[PDB]
């Protein structure tokens, strides 16, 4: 019957591993370059578009940065259709806990519903893992600013710098090289532009080809604001730290 | 290789069973034919007893789906009366809901969306049949709408289909290019009839007898086919000019 | 071969091999016969023990007060059919106040085993039965194979070296038929058939399984001293 | 069951709860809790139908608890009482609705100020200086509204809350056989033994 | 390669291999035929004598549909039981809604639409049976045989089994010689003939006979086993013309 | 029966590869071209009307559809698949849009919803993806004009104009040397026409070019008066003598 | 409620009066109760307003999604069958009475619905509190092969006899005119026989008259930059 | 309502007024009641007007689809399908109806399907609130194979009665021969049928 | 019993030139017990504003509801919902529990952010929308309100001038209300800014 067609997707190795778990991780490594950077004022979200197109309409496109509410946003690397399926999810999932305790919920919990979402895929139902990797980048009164990560084994882990997708081991060496504790939102800025333009496969690094984002306490006082930058906004933070 | 097998994409980006269900469709030999007239539309098919033993009057492959939608089919029998009554129930249930007679155009569509699926779906096979519905419709007039295990379909002028059917299209397109109309400009159906055997017969270079034919007629508010002895009459005016 | 991995899987000469390998482990269980007259039938089973200290497995059993089976093959396969059994029998009793005729049970129980023979992930049974019953229309023998074949016979035998006792059988046919009136002769013949099948061993107090039913006779099972008269 | 009391003060929150438990026609006990610790700085005491009453209460303790394990992290006053209404606007179209009345007083620690929540059955929230179900606002309310100040002490407070207690033995024909009171503040739950 | 492994699969000729697999198990099985008369229907069946041992009579293979349908098989019995399962059930349910008993086109179709479903999917072994069905309904006696495939026609005369080819050939002839038609009891007479003509392929074992029929005249529309004088007088008839 | 194939697949090759995915976009890559240009003041979407047979009316046949009164859609690649697509898309706007908000959806949010079921066709048990390119052209009060394009994988993007299928290599590089932010819609269609004859060997003209617009809104085509806020579709379909005569321009 | 529906020479006309109520109180004036279910398929619905409302929308947008399916144009028969089957489930819980009208390839159509799934076919019908008033008119003046504007004067005149004698009805007449080969026009406020007169008196107040205790700007504005 | 069929020498002929009520208003005057279930199977309908018409729609439903399988049903068998409903859903229906067909094995038939769902095989039947006051009339004057003509003043002259002295019945007399000839519908108007 | 008339309350909105005004009282009770008199009825979801009378924990569920709704809608949307648009929502949201409904009266203010339009509407327990072009009325006390505002109400009145058109309306009607009143709050609505004024009045 229908057993002779089954890849058994949520098995183990001989080792001891997932296999379709290391696959989703070995296509994500060919996915654009996005960093997460946290200071003690702000977070700052940095990412590369992958090989674009100078007929791409690039001030109403979106494929690295989403915002999950007010609070929390994150960058993606792998698949953006398998990403925009998980964002939906935490996007409810956010509101749900706000209906539930009138309050907005703390950035780990929705880290972990999402990446336990991940966890299922990998154990029943013998459907594909998502094919996604996240940075999330938030704001609480519990913990303040925080940076997560989380892959296709449903595995998370909290970070004061972090990288995902292409060139990892480049960006995370620089990242751990020049990143200091007392380190402001600014500092924080162009330390991700410039380990982006280090670490890039392309020849120069333009506006065109970036998507940026911070969370600031930058906002009249006690209170949080997320900026996506606008594509003339990415131009000129890019002369501002000499780029371009 | 398991992607022979299941409709899933081969490395070429095409689906091998549904290639092969457009295989099974010739296995039974068999040619059909069909035309549109001014009031009318006509399906003409091959007939085949091999065995003596069999009953003759129980052997065919056109079908009355509603009254006013016939269906001719090339492929398998078992095949070909499976679609035939979801034809038929689909038909009849397009009635009850919406208030109307379903519009051939329409039920051709509906058959091509449930062989899309089975081209999607990796458990349940295609059906190794080629569709044709023909109805006067109370809109578009004469009609002829073709449905194959790919889930395509579209209207036609006049099509063929069988193991033959590119010697009966390439005959038809020349008359409508000396003609320059889309359809036999002939009052009555037994015309419209005559000139669909009698265009099959040079196609084919083959003569009929009365039992080696199968004939539908649609007209307006209703699809029939013919009697042996109403072929008979037909071949009779043929031979006579 | 490449054609027996499942039970939905015809190979090109038209066989179905797991229902074929299913009949095998009817041929490595133990001897069983089976044998009527017109009053009444009976069944003999040799029992099998694992070892000395062991019991021996019991073969026959009791469906209803007129019907029983006895068994070779997967015995938990026997537990669910002749479950379904007494359900069915116990159905006619309750529904229709009629005791299930032995050619309908048989029927019943063809059907069960047919649809474990053409579905995917399931399997076919692992046993053989031998059905012996009085019901409106007299004595009955039936001999059930796991393939969906149900057979009724005068006499038959089914396990390992059945064919000794069924060869027997063919030969007294025009004998054992007319024994009616007379349990204990039925019987004797009986153990006589199943001793057509042993080797190396004998038939003891605790080996012997003897079943009979018939005009005004329950099935009931002789098991121990009950069965050292017919040594 | 009957009579339950609640006033938030200057630095914290007072609960007073009667003790009778009556099946019909006899007074089967007298000593009776009518409240569930739900955190450390979180009290709800509870009145309505027999069983639905402790089933409920503790039902939501239960998750309170959970939620307190889960995330090493006590919920807010305002958080356990919007969870709380959550789940009786849920029960109010149920097949058979949770017929249970609260009141919920906490100690934010956040906020460093006491918090007082009513919620009724229908699953209708409002934070209070000082609140009741039932009839025991009937009797009370005149009382408070004339001497409660938001800068009162826990002994004024609790004097204040004699004086209700008073009006509710003069005036109501049941006997509820006195109260136990329960006190919520920066340093948790205690119970006052003698009242 | 592969193709025949698995059913619904299509080669790439264009076939079902597990379906025509079924077909060799069809091929198997003892011989069946039936005969379309002048106002019914009759079936026949080889029963192969396997034992001494075997009760005469008493192991029926024919089976009956409503009050008006006989069916007979040749391959896998069990899968045959199964089908007439379902035919009593697609009966019963004709029956109950439209009240008049069903059709036999109508009852052809509704076997047929039942055995090409088992060719779909490949969780579903396709029936190892060839079905010879029929009886009278409305418009007269019809006779239909029903492939593994899910194909049925009506036919004149019908045969499936060991023993097919030679039964297929005496239709034949019976057709060819009697084209204003065979009465019903000519038509029994010459099923027990065609049988024991057809047995050579079968003759290592001896074998009995079964018989039945649907006649307007002679059984009134309804389904019966030739039993008795008359099953005598058949077999009697087919001794003499093997001799 | 029951459908036993509730696995995947669309699983991950040992190099990070979604097989079945790249193999639908190679089928997209054997279909015939279509593509799409956005100017100042309107949108443009075409493709060819590749007839498998003379005797086959084409014009029954459509490669352009309209979703909702503005937004339409082109493919290039599997026809059937896009058919079906195109049922549920015209229902999604419906269902998950309309009949709660009472208008119909954004461009971009349509959009999303075509990309989800494509997505969900490559991770659901016992399916193959889909095998087709869409191009998504309309517009809305607050996003204005846009033009989308969704792949099998379910990623969308949107463009200034772009192509896929067959020729769209070199049909890209056509619309990078001619496109402009100053384009009005006519001088889009002008672009439009060019670039595609590139791509079309036969017959070139109104019956075997398929080819609409997303443009002003066409109080002509809305079947009612007496409402001053309904002022009709901007989607437009061209007609076969439209065409021509925008051929002679050429 | 008043509503009516009259055939005419080359198709049909609706027409509704304006005045929706809770109880005996009015709760809109000029209330709007012919509904587009398609472009040349019109209804006007009486009953409970949010059912009259929710049906015709979503057999409206099934209708268009049909329409879309099958590349015709909606017919009226087809907005029927889906509307009656659709209330004969639900029992008549759902209360909605319309009377649906059109024009489309077969012709011109005039039928009315009950909240029960039962359906008539007609010349001239009336639905709604006022529709024995309206019955009366209609009664008295319909002919055969009535003109346009003959049609559209017998309609206004039905729903004037529901707005002056019937308690249920008031205010305004809204018209719709379906004509064969022609665009559907939808004439809102056809007529408005009944403005209010100017009031004998200004109330608009001295400012600074209610008493305030607090004042407060709110802040309707996302979280700010900087 | 008041509704009849009755079988006669060439077929049979279906009958009824055309008022629909809802109390005492006159809801519909001009309603036709004979309803077509197949070309030659027609219904005459009373009780809930929905409920007629939910099963008149199904039913034809059913008859369309078998047809399409197996050719023209009989009267029997379109009265079975009625029963069915009937009887199956009689907690949830008001509904009497009698089906009337005319076939060329068994020419014209007529069978009555009252509020429990029974079916019952009638050379004639009436029905509807109107047919109590014609039982006396129709049982004296119904007489097997009658002519056309005569059929026709049988119904015309009972159904005169029904309208007179049932208040819910009124307006015009439709009428529904079915022969071997084809489907004729007839119409007689007041001032025709009150001076009988 | 009556579920729409347990807690009691008022809402009312209005038109202006440029500008539109939405109030209600600040009582909640337990039939005749006055429970609480910070009750407020209205809402905001970016610049439109509800206000909801009836059965209070309808009352909060709805808010809790289309504030969990509106900030979906504007995460996908990228933009805050408009008043003609959430009109809709809260039709749909409403009749989706057509046998089993939310008791409750709600009153939508706002204008619209593109083309400057003053905009209010109102609904009944089950999604019938009223769009008045002068005022529309809801709660215990709706009969009062719809005397007061016929005779108080005309078109283009300045936002200072509405305002006391606005408070004088509900001030009057709840004071004829046993289960209205308890303070009163009163929104003022121009293009890009809102004022918030809490008025003085009698507390029983
Ligand atoms: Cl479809
Ligand atoms: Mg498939
Ligand atoms: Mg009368
Ligand atoms: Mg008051
Ligand atoms: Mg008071």
């Amino acid at each position: 019957g229908s057993r002779r067609y089954d890849s058994r997707t949520t098995i183990f190795s001989p080792e001891g591993r997932l296999y379709q778990v290391e696959y989703a991780l070995e296509s994500i490594s060919h996915a654009g370059t996005a960093i997460g950077i946290m200071a003690s004022d702000g977070i700052v979200l940095a990412a590369e578009r992958k090989v674009t197109s100078t007929l791409l309409e690039q001030d109403t496109s979106t494929e690295k940065l989403y915002k999950l509410n007010d609070k929390i946003a994150v960058a993606v690397a792998g698949l953006t259709a398998d990403a925009e399926i998980l964002i939906n999810t935490a996007r409810i999932h956010a509101q749900n806990y706000l209906k539930t305790y009138n309050e907005d919920i703390p950035v780990e919990i929705l880290v972990r519903r999402l990446s336990d979402i991940k966890q299922g895929y990998t154990q029943h139902g013998g459907l594909r893992p998502f094919g996604v990797s996240f940075i999330y980048a938030g704001y609480d009164d519990r913990y303040g600013y925080q940076l997560y990560t989380s892959n296709p084994s449903g595995n998370y882990t909290g970070w004061k710098a972090i990288s995902v997708g292409a060139n990892t081991s480049a960006a995370q060496t620089l990242l751990q090289m020049d990143y200091k504790d007392d380190m402001k939102v600014d500092d924080a800025i162009e330390l991700a532009l410039k380990t982006l333009s280090k670490t890039t496969d392309s020849s120069a690094l333009t506006y065109d080809r970036l998507e940026f984002a911070t969370i600031r306490k930058g906002a009249n006082d006690g209170e949080v604001y997320q900026k996506i930058f606008k594509p003339q906004e990415i131009k000129d933070i890019l002369v501002k730290t000499g780029i371009t | 290789g398991y992607d022979r097998h299941i409709t899933i994409f081969s490395p070429e980006g095409r689906l091998y069973q549904v290639e092969y269900a457009f295989k099974a469709t010739n296995q039974t030999n068999i040619n059909s034919l069909a035309v549109r007239g001014k009031d009318c539309t006509v399906v003409i098919s091959q007939k085949k007893v091999p065995d003596k033993l069999l009953d003759p009057t129980t052997v065919s492959y056109i079908f009355c789906i509603s009254r006013t939608i016939g269906m001719v089919v090339n492929g398998p029998i078992p095949d070909a009366r499976n679609a035939a009554l979801r034809a038929k129930a689909e038909a009849a249930e397009f009635r009850y809901k919406y208030g109307y007679d379903m519009p051939c155009d329409v039920l051709a569509k509906r058959m091509a969306n449930l062989s899309q699926i089975y081209t999607q779906r990796a458990y349940m096979r295609p059906l190794g049949v080629i569709l044709t519905f023909v109805s006067v419709d109370e809109e578009l007039g004469p009609s002829i709408y073709k449905t194959d295990p790919a889930g395509y379909y579209v209207g036609y002028k006049a099509t063929a289909t069988g193991p033959k059917q590119q010697e009966i299209t390439t005959n038809l397109e020349n008359h409508f290019k000396k003609s320059k109309i889309d359809h036999i400009n002939e009052e009555s159906w037994e015309k419209v009839v005559e000139f669909a055997i009698t265009h099959m017969i040079d196609a084919l270079g083959t003569e009929f007898s009365k039992n080696d034919l199968e004939v539908g007629v649609a007209t307006k508010d209703k699809f029939f086919t013919l009697s042996a002895e109403n072929i008979e009459e037909r071949l009779v005016a043929i031979a006579e000019q | 071969n490449n054609y027996d991995g499942d039970t939905v899987t015809f190979s090109p000469t038209g066989r179905l091999f797991q229902v074929e390998y299913a009949l095998e482990a009817i041929k490595q269980g133990s001897v069983t016969v089976g044998l009527r007259s017109n009053t009444h039938a009976v069944l003999v089973a040799l029992k099998r023990n694992a070892d000395e200290l062991s019991s021996y497995q019991k073969k026959i059993i009791k469906c209803d007060e007129h019907m029983g089976l006895s068994l070779a093959g997967l015995a938990p396969d026997a537990r669910v059919l002749s479950n379904y059994l007494r359900q069915q029998c116990n159905y006619s009793s309750l529904v229709f106040n009629r005791k299930l005729a032995v050619e309908r049970a048989g029927h019943l129980l063809c059907d069960k085993a047919q649809k474990n023979t053409q579905s995917y992930g399931g399997r076919p049974y692992g046993v053989g039965l031998l059905i012996i019953g009085y019901d409106k229309s007299g004595a009955h023998l039936l001999e059930f194979q796991p393939s969906g074949n149900v057979t009724e016979l005068y006499g038959t035998a089914i396990g390992a070296r059945s064919q000794g006792a069924k060869t027997y059988l063919e030969r007294t046919l025009d004998t054992f038929i007319k024994i009616d009136g007379n349990p204990d002769e039925l019987i004797k013949a009986g153990v006589e058939a199943i001793s057509q099948s042993l080797r190396d061993e004998s038939l003891t107090v605790d080996n012997l399984s003897i079943a009979i039913v018939g005009k005004d006779t329950p099935f009931t099972i002789y098991d121990g001293e009950a069965v050292a008269k017919y040594i | 069951m009957d009579i339950i009391l609640g006033i938030r003060v200057q630095d914290s929150v007072i609960l007073a709860s009667s003790k009778a438990v009556t099946r019909g026609i006899s007074v089967l006990k007298d000593s009776d809790d009518k409240t569930r610790q739900l955190s450390p700085h979180t009290l709800m005491s509870f009145a309505g139908e027999a069983g639905d009453t402790v089933q409920f209460a503790e039902y939501i303790q239960a998750n309170i608890q959970l939620y307190s394990i889960r995330e090493d992290y006590e919920l807010s006053p305002q958080a356990v009482s919007s969870f709380v209404r959550q789940e009786l606007a849920k029960s109010i179209r149920s097949r058979r609705p949770y017929q249970v009345n609260v009141l919920i007083g906490g100690y934010d620690k956040k906020k460093n100020k006491p918090e007082l929540y009513q919620i009724d059955y229908l699953g209708t929230k409002v934070e209070l200086p000082y609140g009741a179900h039932g009839y025991s606002g009937f009797y009370t309310f005149s009382l408070l509204d004339h001497h409660y100040r938001p800068d009162m002490t826990t002994e004024e407070g609790l004097d204040l809350l004699k004086l209700c207690v008073q009006e509710l033995e003069k005036r109501m024909p049941m006997d509820f056989k006195g109260v136990i009171v329960k006190i919520v503040d920066k340093d948790g739950i205690r119970q006052v033994d003698d009242f | 390669t592969g193709y025949d492994l698995s059913n619904s699969v299509f080669s790439p000729d264009g076939r079902n291999f597990q379906v025509e697999y079924a077909v060799k198990a069809v091929e198997n099985g003892t011989t069946s035929i039936g005969i379309k008369c002048n106002d019914g229907v009759v079936f026949a069946v080889e029963k192969l004598i396997t034992s001494k041992l075997l009760v005469p009579q008493k192991n029926v293979k024919i089976q009956v549909v409503d009050r008006h349908i006989g069916c007979v098989y040749s391959g896998l019995i069990p899968d045959g039981r199964h089908l007439v399962n379902r035919g009593r059930e697609e009966a019963a349910s004709f029956k109950k809604l439209y009240k008049t008993p069903i059709p036999i086109p109508a009852f052809a179709d509704r076997l047929g639409q039942y055995v090409q479903a088992h060719t779909l999917y490949n969780s579903v072994r396709p029936f190892g049976v060839s079905t010879i069905f029929g009886g009278v309904d409305k418009n007269g006696a019809h006779l239909y045989m029903l492939e593994p495939s899910g194909s049925y026609w009506g036919y004149k005369g019908a045969a499936t089994g060991k023993g097919r080819q030679s039964a297929k050939a005496e239709l034949e002839k019976l057709v060819d010689h009697h084209p204003e038609g065979l009465s019903a009891r000519e038509a029994v007479k010459q099923a027990a003939k065609i049988i024991y003509l057809a047995h050579e392929d079968n003759k290592e074992k001896d074998f009995e006979l079964e018989i039945s029929w649907c006649s307007l005249s002679e059984t009134n529309g309804l389904h019966k086993f030739v039993k008795g004088d008359l099953l005598q007088e058949a077999i009697d008839f087919a001794q003499k013309e093997i001799n | 029966m029951t459908d036993r194939y509730s696995f995947s697949l669309t699983t991950f090759s040992p190099s990070g590869k979604l097989g079945q995915i790249d193999y639908a976009l190679t089928a997209v890559k054997q279909g015939v071209t279509s593509l799409g240009i956005k100017a100042t003041n309107g949108v443009v979407i075409a493709t060819e009307k590749k007839s498998s047979s003379p005797l086959a009316m084409s014009e029954t046949l459509s490669k352009v559809s309209l979703l909702t009164p503005d937004i339409g859609a082109v493919y290039s690649g599997m026809g059937p698949d896009y058919r079906v697509l195109v049922d549920k898309s015209r229902k999604v706007a419906h269902t998950s849009y309309k009949r709660i908000y009472g208008e119909y959806p954004p461009t971009k949010l349509l959009v999303s919803e075509v990309a989800k079921i494509m997505q969900e066709a490559t991770q659901s048990g016992g399916v193959r993806p889909f095998g087709v390119s869409l191009l998504i052209a309309g517009h809305d009060e607050f996003n204005g004009f846009s033009l989308y394009q969704v792949d099998p994988s379910g990623s969308y993007f949107p463009w200034k104009a772009t192509a896929i299928g067959k020729g769209s290599v070199a049909a890209k590089t056509f619309l990078e040397k001619r496109w402009n932010d100053e384009l009005e819609l006519e001088d889009a269609i002008h672009i439009a026409l060019l670039t595609l004859k590139e791509s079309v060997e036969g017959e070139f003209n109104g019956d075997t070019i398929e080819l609409a617009i997303i443009g002003d809104e066409n109080p002509d085509l809305l079947g009612y008066t007496g409402i001053p806020t309904d002022k009709g579709p901007r989607f437009r379909k061209l007609t076969s003598q439209e065409i021509n005569d925008r051929l002679e321009a050429l | 409620t008043t509503i009516v529906g009259v055939k005419f020479n080359n198709g049909v006309v609706i027409a509704a009066d304006t005045r929706s109520t809770q109880g005996p109180i009015v709760a809109d004036k000029n209330c709007a109760k012919l509904h587009r279910i398609s472009p040349k398929i019109w209804c006007a619905g009486a009953g409970t307003a949010a059912d009259t409302e929710a049906v015709t929308q979503l057999i409206g947008s099934n209708i268009e999604l049909h329409s879309l399916y099958t590349s015709r144009e909606p017919r009226v028969v087809s907005a029927l069958q889906m509307l009656k089957q659709h209330l004969f489930k639900y029992q008549g819980h759902i209360g909605a009475y319309l009377i649906v009208a059109g024009v489309d390839p077969t012709g011109s159509h005039l039928f009315s619905i009950h909240a029960e799934g039962s359906t008539d076919v007609g010349y001239y019908l009336s639905l709604g509190s006022g529709s024995l008033a309206a019955m009366a008119v209609l009664e008295s003046h319909w002919k055969q092969d009535l003109t346009k504007e003959e049609a559209i004067k017998l309609a206004s005149d039905a729903i004037q006899a529901g707005i002056w004698n019937d308690l249920g009805s008031g205010s305004n007449v809204d018209v719709c005119v379906m004509e064969i080969g022609k665009d559907a026009e939808y004439l809102r406020n056809y007529l408005t026989p009944n403005v209010r007169e100017e009031k004998q008196k200004s109330y608009k107040f001295p400012r600074g008259t209610t008493a305030v205790l607090k004042e407060s700007i709110v802040n309707i504005c996302d979280i700010q930059e900087e | 309502t008041s509704i009849m069929a009755v079988t006669f020498k060439d077929g049979v002929i279906l009958g009824a007024d055309s008022r629909t009520t809802t109390g005492a208003y006159i809801a519909n005057r001009v309603t036709d009641k004979l309803t077509r279930v197949h070309d030659k199977i027609w219904c005459c309908r009373s009780g809930s007007a929905a409920d007629t018409q939910a099963i008149a729609d199904i039913v034809q439903y059913h008859l369309e689809l078998y047809t399409s399988q197996y050719g023209t049903p009989s009267t029997e068998t379109a009265a079975s399908v009625f029963k069915e409903l009937c009887y199956e859903n009689k907690d949830n229906l008001t509904a009497g109806i009698i089906v009337a067909g005319y076939d060329d094995k068994n020419k014209g038939e007529v069978y009555t399907i009252p509020l429990g769902g029974s079916v019952h095989k009638l050379p004639y039947a009436i029905a509807g609130s109107g047919s109590t006051f014609i039982y006396g009339y129709c049982d004296k004057n119904f007489r097997e194979n009658m002519s056309k003509e005569e059929t026709v003043d049988f119904i015309k002259h009972s159904l005169s009665q029904a309208i007179k002295w049932d208040g819910s019945s009124g307006g015009v007399i439709r009428m529904v021969v079915l022969t071997a000839a084809g489907v004729e519908r007839l119409i007689f108007y007041p001032d025709e049928y009150e001076q009988l | 019993s009556d579920p729409s008339s347990i807690n009691g309350g008022i809402v009312v909105a209005m038109t202006g030139k440029d500008c539109v005004a939405i109030a209600c009282d600040l009582r909640l009770g337990s039939q005749s017990l006055g429970v609480s008199n910070k009750f407020e009825k209205i809402f905001h979801y970016g610049h439109v504003f509800l206000g909801i009378t009836g059965l209070a924990t309808d009352v909060t569920t709805l808010n809790e509801m289309f504030r969990y709704k509106t900030n979906l809608y504007k995460l996908k949307e990228e933009r805050a919902i408009e008043p003609e648009t959430f009109t809709q929502l809260v039709s749909s949201s409403l009749y989706e529990r057509r046998f089993g409904p939310y008791f409750v009266g709600p009153v939508v203010a706002g204008i619209n952010s593109k083309s400057g339009k003053p905009f209010i509407a109102g609904f009944d327990l089950i999604g019938c929308i009223d769009e008045a072009k002068d005022f529309i009325v809801s709660g215990t006390a709706s009969d009062q309100l719809f005397g007061m505002c016929e005779s108080l109400y005309e078109p283009n009145l300045e936002p200072e001038d509405l305002f006391e058109t606005i408070s004088q309306a509900l001030l009057n009607a709840a004071d004829r209300d046993a289960l209205s009143g308890w303070g009163a709050v009163v929104y003022i609505i121009k293009k890009d800014e809102v004022v918030k004024r809490y008025l003085k009045m009698r507390q029983d």
